[PDB]
């Protein structure tokens, strides 16, 4: 089983670069490519994310896609840029300009042949493929458009293969764009039926975590990318290492997706400690369980207090014991039965991996299918309706083959997803 | 080593 | 003869079955849906797909088909773009897995230069018909499910589904796509002198081509016959429960499921 | 035997990449048929 | 214990075929 | 051009080990001996 | 702080290593290298 | 001769098998390499080769390579045959349909192939021991497929299914009720005796008796291996009342459907409190029927006991067994159904259970493992059925099973057959 | 060679790709024929045999 | 507006399993197995036509 | 006495003969120079007045690469220079070129060599022809040589070990034509034809020999193991000695039914060998497994006609009878109704020798299996469905037409294969 990574746009490419840095440190791979791992348990499943060259070097199984050479040049100039494959590097001269029409219809189509060639080549290089993992931002042009087109082609080429999608959904109070509601509305409807699960990243929640949970004076986009990459590694720690109670991405999808449209998930990591408060708190399974369900720990900005958890998944890493990795879940179920849905008993799945992430002897990643995720879809709904009632910023899209009908179709799908979540949130037996 | 020079300059800016 | 090679199958049979069932379309319409409305929805969906392919835009009907135009890039004298548009029809992998059919065209070949696929606009279909987009979506899901259902129920003779682009004829585990000459002529007219490749026309599985008088027009089947027959086949596929089911009103009696 | 075969194959691949990276064809070193530019 | 012989005296092979599942040409 | 040289383990193996890279035949490299063990 | 001690050993490895011995010191020291699954391990083994 | 083929399916089955085989090697004195340091009593579990090596009569199955690679890289790598240690390509992902229809179906033939190699290697086979968990995907689906294929392949050979059902309020997966209810078909039709080993009861037992604040799956599997070793010591070693697998299944199964049987072990006490107790036969027998002294989370007093089979080991004597049983009969808080006045089966072996070094069990002169068919077993089945009703009431997670290759009529039939089993427990527990 | 004459009393050989990288062939199972001793011969046994 | 819950009810209850893998037809089960193929008489037909053409040139 | 003449046609035949003669020399202690330091070899080796031991082999090939390599190889001093017959240019995957144009100018001296080998022999058992109908000279020249041997040497036994083309992998596109055309000779002028397609050997080496990179060398080593297991009966003393005639009369029920599968067990790696107790019953079960054969042919898709067992080593008829009884009691494998006996047995006291540097681990007992079964129609149906898809509109037929056969030979081969299919179909019929 292998997860081949695809990363699109500036946000997606930088997130993928930080992810590959984290994975290389976990598996002992240096920036150059050698293996300095203390134990070869790291190497025994290194094929999941790394392809071995005949010289013993390890190359990430990654596809760097963008419409601007600048992001590719920066990521290859980074400390771990030398690790990636130049053939895997793919870029276009003319950027999307935060336009889904450029990202999907005009400039995406010309370069999608090359990205499909590279992705397929890596696919048959895989002896057995678990699936694809695409990281991107829905607020941009190249991240949203070409990312959605890649997802649409990849799902239909490999129907039974997992399609992880890590989409950074933009927010009003951190937004640095005026057409990001258009891009998100035009992209996430494709994510609805083209990806088997799309956990959502929010920059405002990441900044809130860095401000309070991490107490970081000067975190950056790289710090937010590392926040995402921690969970991106914890989600497949079970694939990459043996564990007491192992799982895989299909197991997580089966346990977290009750209905096909309900695959947009929560986002959390634990423990998240500041430099000063590291020694002042006792890290253990109990505090991990309490911090994973903490709303302020959540790296998606939609507090669960207004929603209900369809399902939850806790991927713990480190030497542990099962009764307490599970009775904490049972206790939180009992004490938050109001916040957990009644008609689906035992909402929480627990997975155990014996190898903790670098820097800890104990960690956990939380992925929840809470019904509060409808909040950001709602907000982008009002933003989209506000800009679409006057047809503002629509000529940019519609001069390039796009027209009015699919904008209304995207709003239609937004209402469909919102009602799909709301009806199951308030449904009774 | 232009990449290395870029890394060093980014480190100085970060500092 | 009514023994095959003649009895063409219209979409009206699928519409009648969808209307006479406890399916999604009936739930959405609260039992007010009709086979006539199903036929109207299917016809306008075919028209919308035909318009989408006219617009050099590949159209995907969910879980049923992905009709796409393969484009070939040839540089003219002054290096202006000249297009060779080759229509191509491949079923959705979901449908192929659902009903164990095989596509003549492999999928990477299909999407190497297929244009960007978009969903058929259910809202436009509903606007043309006169109903709700939710009704249209329920109707199309039920229709495609029963279209695939027909073969697994019983599969030798043709089932010809009409689409604006062309007719798809279903055999046991095999299908055959016949692009309609009207749609091909419209592509040639609206291509803007770029050039349209006439796709391979396999020999028609029914005498007279896909545009042949089907069982309805010939008189082989009627609405009453279809109703009685669908009741009979539902009874045949139904299976008994192992033990008495308490049921309401204290009726432990078994029940076919 | 398997370990020795893997080692010799890997070494022969190392010589492979060394020759390919040092080759005049790939590195554009040295002219009617091979004129490149002014020195 | 089920060993049926033809009148000529030849052992016929036993069968476990329940019946003919009529895979036919479609009609409702 | 500015991609990076060999990997460090690659240097190690190259040091541990225009000319033809391999110049032996199949039924000359096939094993026909038993080791001391 | 102090660098974390290198410990990559599964619960099942600990079980099999200390299942025959009363105390860890009597048990063989944990070795980072794991023994080869077969003489020539490949993907053909996995079905 | 006089052997029994061990099959381990899935995650839980594989760790249970690892614990079981380390315990068996400890019993019979085989080093992890596979060699020795009338000792042929190992023949029931280890096939002996002319070299003197003893290969276990075991078969590991798991759709995910990690667990079997763990086994192949563990201490007992040279103990196990390279074959009969099958590795899957990708896991069943907690999906019964995935393990039974579309992925388990194309390796069940290799499963039967290696099982048949074991069968032809062996000569006096008494049956199969299928260790798995119905909560998961592989252990449910592929386990059901393997059991039902073995049913037609080997006829009326005994198939003891040691199964880890989902526990009442301790849970691991959300599709656990689905997988359990679906696998109950095969565990009901193609299994003579099924033994519950849910994790909750073992957890409470470890917490309250073994005085271990942090036990894990390692200790749970140690306990399960101790239970299976105690059960099969009658055929492993010499004893007062030698009982075979079929010998006790015929007495534990009153009706073809009525065969799920709870289990318990005694004395399970840590070494810190083990020397503080008169670990007599009467004491251990009384501790067996303790609701918290068993390995199944169901109160036995909430139903009519139907048949208890006791496996005594060590210096235990038949009259202390009989006095304990007479006291149990007098203690009518646990009552037998009216049509089974006997209700007891006794099997005494002279070999005390050898503790696993580094384990949590204490060395005891005598031990007892009891397996009971009782109508109180309906509690856990009804709880799982109600969870299934809540989940299936509006088709949650059914799309996974259907898109992976199973009908909805199968779900409905599973619920209906489980309701029939619910009614049957109460029918047979009714007074005459 | 049709299946419903070839498999009158035996299960079909369900083809399965795993275990092979090429076309699957089959796998034998342990199923035994019913006891059909030739008439009148003594119960002749060379070595220990699995009893039907 | 729809009741998404009930829509999922009927959708899931009505859709049938997929991804099932059945067997390729037996090569011995071919329709032309055991007898001469239908196109072989055609092949002999053009063989005879070519031979007759050469014989006609010789006769000329 | 009891001599046997080996003939190797084509590249496949030449390499198979290389492996076979390596193994034979290893068994008989004959060094590559051709002398034993310190007379079962008389079957395959002939004494010379100078003390050399010349093999009774003819390496006939139409192109010089393989024969030249054999000449320049380790067994240069072993192989008689005249016994290594090499043409100038190959048949180039053309049965026509190997049977009508180039095959004729070398077959005369091939028969001259065969005569010079046979006149030395006194008790010649027969001929062992190793070839492959996939190629041109392996099919065409092999067919010509078989016809010329049948027309003059009479009713001598002829074991044609043929590497038939594989069900789905092709190293050539015209091999369906080649095999279909050569099946004429391999149906009328071969005493017993042995299926040896490569994919079954590849699967055996993948799953049992435990090698991630098998090659032609390993395939030929396994083929040589099978050949030695079959022919050791007429060389070494054994409990039950059977000859080529002895088992052909048992494996040929009808004149048109002489195609047979091979299997060999145990065929295991060194790691797996000591992990198992290889008994007679165990090895017999591994033999009768449909997976353990050297043909991509499924017995469970057919019925058994006859099976010949070559036991080697410390095998005893004691356990041979028990294994046969267990196999008969098994139900998955079915024997045809008109052959209740269906079994042929032969035991040898000589265990199979292991080639140095090989992948087979030494086993105290082993057994090979040569079987005629109705399942042969499966591989014939596959291969001629390939042929029919090929010949529907006459692709790659101008080559054969221009290389000197009438195109009606393709048709005649088609009806010949149709008749072979039909009687394969109807001789397994229940009476
Ligand atoms: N007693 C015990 N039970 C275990 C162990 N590991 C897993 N389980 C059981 O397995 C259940 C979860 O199922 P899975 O994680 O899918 O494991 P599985 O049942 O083998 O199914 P697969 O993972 O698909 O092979 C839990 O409820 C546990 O009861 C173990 O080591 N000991
Ligand atoms: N088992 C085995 N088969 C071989 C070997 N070499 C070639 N073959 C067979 O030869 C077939 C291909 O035919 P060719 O390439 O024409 O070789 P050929 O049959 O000897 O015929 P020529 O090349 O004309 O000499 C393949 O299908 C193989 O089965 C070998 O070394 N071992
Ligand atoms: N977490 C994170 N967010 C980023 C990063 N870079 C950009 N973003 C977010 O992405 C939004 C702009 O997206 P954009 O870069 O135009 O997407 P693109 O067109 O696909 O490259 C901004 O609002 C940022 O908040 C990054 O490195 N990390
Ligand atoms: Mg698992
Ligand atoms: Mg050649
Ligand atoms: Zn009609």
């Amino acid at each position: 089983r292998e997860i081949v990574s695809c990363q699109a746009g500036q946000c997606g490419n930088q997130i993928g670069s930080k992810f590959w840095e984290v994975i290389s440190d976990e598996h002992g791979v240096d920036p150059t490519g050698t293996y300095q791992g203390d134990s070869d348990l790291q190497l025994e499943r290194i094929n999941v994310y790394f392809d071995e060259s005949s010289g013993g070097r390890y190359v990430p199984r990654a596809v760097l896609m963008d419409l601007e050479p600048g992001t590719m040049d920066s990521v290859r100039a980074g400390p771990y840029g030398q690790l990636f494959r130049p053939d895997n590097f793919i870029f276009g001269q003319s950027g999307a300009g935060n336009n889904w029409a450029k990202g999907h219809y005009t400039e995406g189509a010309e370069l999608i042949d090359s990205v499909l060639d590279v992705c397929r080549k890596e696919a048959e290089s895989c002896d057995c493929l678990q699936g694809f993992q695409l990281s991107h931002s829905l607020g941009g042009g190249t991240g949203s458009g070409m990312g959605t087109l890649l997802i649409s082609k990849l799902r239909e080429e490999y129907p039974d293969r997992i399609m992880m999608t890590f989409s950074v959904i933009p927010s009003p109070r951190v937004s640095d764009t005026v057409v990001e509601p258009y891009n998100t509305t035009l992209s996430v409807h494709q994510l609805v039926e083209n990806s088997d699960e799309s956990m959502c990243i929010d920059n405002e929640a990441l900044y809130d975590i860095c401000f309070r949970t991490l107490k970081l004076t000067t975190p950056t986009f790289g710090d937010l990318n590392h926040l995402v990459a921690a969970v991106m590694s914890g989600v497949t720690c079970c694939l990459r290492f043996p564990g007491q109670l192992n799982s895989d991405l299909r197991k997580l999808a089966v346990n977290l997706v009750p209905f096909p449209r309900l695959h947009f998930f929560m986002m959390g990591f634990a423990p998240l400690t500041s430099r000063g408060s590291q020694q002042y708190r006792g890290l253990s399974v109990a505090e991990l369980t309490q911090q994973m369900f903490d709303a302020k720990n959540m790296m998606q900005a939609a507090d669960p207090r207004h929603g209900r958890y369809l399902t939850a998944s806790a991927l713990f890493r480190g030497r542990m014991s099962t009764k307490e990795v599970d009775e904490q879940m049972l206790n939180v179920q009992n004490k938050n039965s109001s916040y957990f849905i009644e008609w689906i008993p035992n909402n929480i799945k627990s997975s155990i991996c014996d190898i903790p992430p670098k820097g800890l002897k104990m960690s956990v990643t939380f992925i929840g299918n809470n019904t509060c995720i409808q909040e950001m879809f709602r907000r982008v709904g009002e933003q989209f309706t506000g800009m679409f009632r006057r047809k503002a910023f629509l000529h940019w899209y519609t001069g390039e083959g796009m027209d009015e009908m699919e904008f209304t179709e995207a709003e239609s799908n937004m209402n469909d997803l919102v009602s799909e979540y709301q009806q199951y949130q308030d449904a009774t037996v | 080593n232009t990449k290395t020079k870029k890394q060093l300059f980014m480190l100085q800016r970060a500092e | 003869s009514c023994s095959g090679r003649v009895c063409r199958g219209c979409y009206g049979e699928i519409a009648e079955v969808v209307s006479h069932m406890n399916g999604v379309y009936m739930l959405q319409t609260k039992g007010q849906g009709t086979a006539h409305q199903l036929n109207a929805i299917w016809r306008v969906l075919g028209e919308q797909l035909e318009e989408m392919l006219i617009k050099k835009r590949s159209g995907i009907v969910l879980d049923f088909l992905h009709a796409s135009i393969k484009v070939q890039r040839i540089k003219r004298f002054d290096n202006s773009i000249a297009l060779k548009l080759k229509p191509q029809f491949v079923l959705v992998p979901d449908f192929t897995s659902k009903f164990h059919l095989k596509n003549v065209l492999e999928m990477q070949d299909a999407h190497y230069h297929a244009t960007v696929p978009n969903t058929v606009s259910y809202i436009t279909i509903a606007s043309i018909v006169g109903t709700d987009r939710f009704v249209v979506e329920a109707a199309v899901k039920d229709s495609v499910r029963e279209i695939g259902k027909y073969l697994q129920r019983n599969a030798a003779s043709t089932l010809t589904i009409d689409i604006g682009v062309g007719f798809v004829e279903f055999k046991d585990r095999t299908y055959r796509m016949k692009w309609s000459p009207e749609f091909l002529a419209r592509m040639k007219a609206s291509v803007g002198t770029d050039g349209v490749v006439t796709p391979y026309d396999p020999p028609s599985r029914t005498i007279g081509g896909p545009t042949a008088p089907c069982r309805f027009q010939k008189g082989c089947t009627s609405e009453n016959l279809l109703q009685t027959q669908v009741r009979d086949t539902m009874l045949a596929e139904s299976r008994l429960t192992a033990a008495e089911l308490n049921d309401g009103m204290g009726g432990s009696s078994y029940r076919r499921t | 035997e398997a370990v020795r075969a893997k080692e010799v194959d890997t070494l022969l691949s190392l010589q492979e990449m060394a020759y390919q990276m040092d080759s005049d064809f790939l590195n554009e070193r040295e002219k009617a048929e091979r004129y490149k530019g002014m020195s | 214990v089920k060993k049926d012989y033809s009148p000529i005296g030849t052992l016929k092979a036993n069968s476990s075929i329940v019946g003919r599942r009529h895979a036919r040409k479609p009609r409702f | 051009s500015n991609t990076g040289g060999f990997n460090a383990s690659q240097l190690q193996k190259l040091r541990e080990g225009p000319r033809f890279l391999t110049l032996q035949t199949t039924n000359q490299a096939i094993p026909r001996t038993f080791d001391d063990g | 702080l102090l660098r974390l001690a290198p410990a990559y050993e599964s619960t099942c490895h600990y079980q099999l290593r200390t299942g025959r011995f009363y105390t860890e010191d009597a048990a063989p020291p944990h070795e980072m290298t794991l023994p080869d699954k077969g003489v020539t391990w490949g993907k053909s083994r996995y079905y | 001769m006089r052997e029994a083929i061990c099959i381990h399916i899935g995650q839980a089955g594989c760790q249970v098998g690892n614990a079981c085989w380390e315990l068996f090697c400890l019993e019979h004195g085989i080093q992890p390499d596979g060699s020795m340091p009338e000792d042929d009593a190992f023949n029931t579990f280890f096939s002996e080769t002319g070299a003197g090596k003893h290969v276990p009569r075991c078969l590991f199955l798991d759709l995910e390579p990690t667990v079997v690679d763990e086994v192949r890289t563990g201490t007992y790598r040279q103990l196990f045959n390279p074959e009969q240690l099958v590795s899957g390509k990708e896991d069943a992902a907690n999906n019964y349909a995935r393990g039974h229809y579309t992925i388990g179906k194309e390796i069940v033939d290799l499963a039967l192939d290696r099982i048949r190699k074991l069968a032809d290697n062996c000569t006096g086979l008494q049956g199969f021991m299928v260790f798995h968990a119905v909560g998961g995907g592989t252990g449910s689906g592929l386990g059901a497929l393997l059991l039902e294929r073995l049913s037609v392949d080997y006829g009326k050979k005994s198939k003891l299914g040691y199964t880890v059902y989902p526990s009442p309020q301790v849970s691991t997966a959300v599709v656990e009720p689905y997988n359990c209810v679906l696998s109950t078909h095969s565990l009901l039709e193609h299994t003579d005796v099924a033994t519950m080993l849910d994790n909750e009861a073992i957890y409470d037992l470890t917490r309250r008796s073994l005085d271990i604040e942090r036990p894990s799956y390692t200790n749970v599997n140690r306990l399960i291996g101790q239970v299976v070793s105690s059960l099969t010591a009658s055929l492993r070693f010499d004893g007062a009342l030698n009982v075979d697998l079929t010998e006790f299944q015929t007495n534990l199964v009153p009706y073809p459907r009525i065969h799920f049987v709870l289990t318990s072990y005694a004395p399970v006490v840590s070494a810190e409190k083990a020397y503080h107790e008169q670990l007599s036969v009467a004491d251990i027998t009384n501790s067996v029927f303790e609701p918290a002294g068993m390995l199944t989370k169901c109160d036995p007093r909430h139903g009519k006991y139907m048949s208890c089979c006791l496996m005594y080991r060590g210096d235990v004597v038949p009259k202390d067994v009989n006095a304990a049983i007479a006291t149990i009969k007098t203690k009518r808080t646990i009552q037998f159904v009216d049509w089974c006045p006997t209700g007891f089966k006794c099997g005494i072996n002279y070999q005390p259970p050898t503790v696993v070094p580094g384990g949590d069990l204490a060395k005891v002169q005598r031990a007892v493992c009891m397996i009971a068919n009782s109508t109180a077993i309906a509690e856990v089945f009804a709880r799982i059925d109600h969870k299934f009703d809540l989940m299936y009431s509006k088709r949650a997670f059914v799309h996974w099973y259907v898109g992976e290759g199973m009908e909805e009529g199968e779900f409905s039939e599973a619920r209906e057959d489980l309701a029939a089993l619910e009614k049957d427990y109460e029918e047979v527990g009714a007074e005459s | 060679f049709a299946p419903e004459e070839l498999y009158k009393n035996c299960p079909p050989p369900v083809l399965c790709q795993p275990g092979y990288d090429f076309t699957p062939i089959s796998y034998n199972t342990f199923l035994l024929n019913p006891q059909d001793p030739p008439h009148g011969v003594r119960s002749v046994q060379s070595n220990f045999m699995h009893s039907k | 507006t729809k009741n998404f819950v009930a829509s999922n009810i009927v959708e899931i209850s009505n859709m049938v399993p997929k991804r099932r893998k059945m067997q390729a037809p037996l090569p011995t089960s071919r329709k032309s197995f055991g007898e001469t193929p239908a196109y072989i008489p055609r092949v002999k037909r053009e063989i005879s036509e070519e031979k007759a053409f050469l014989e006609s040139l010789q006769e000329a």
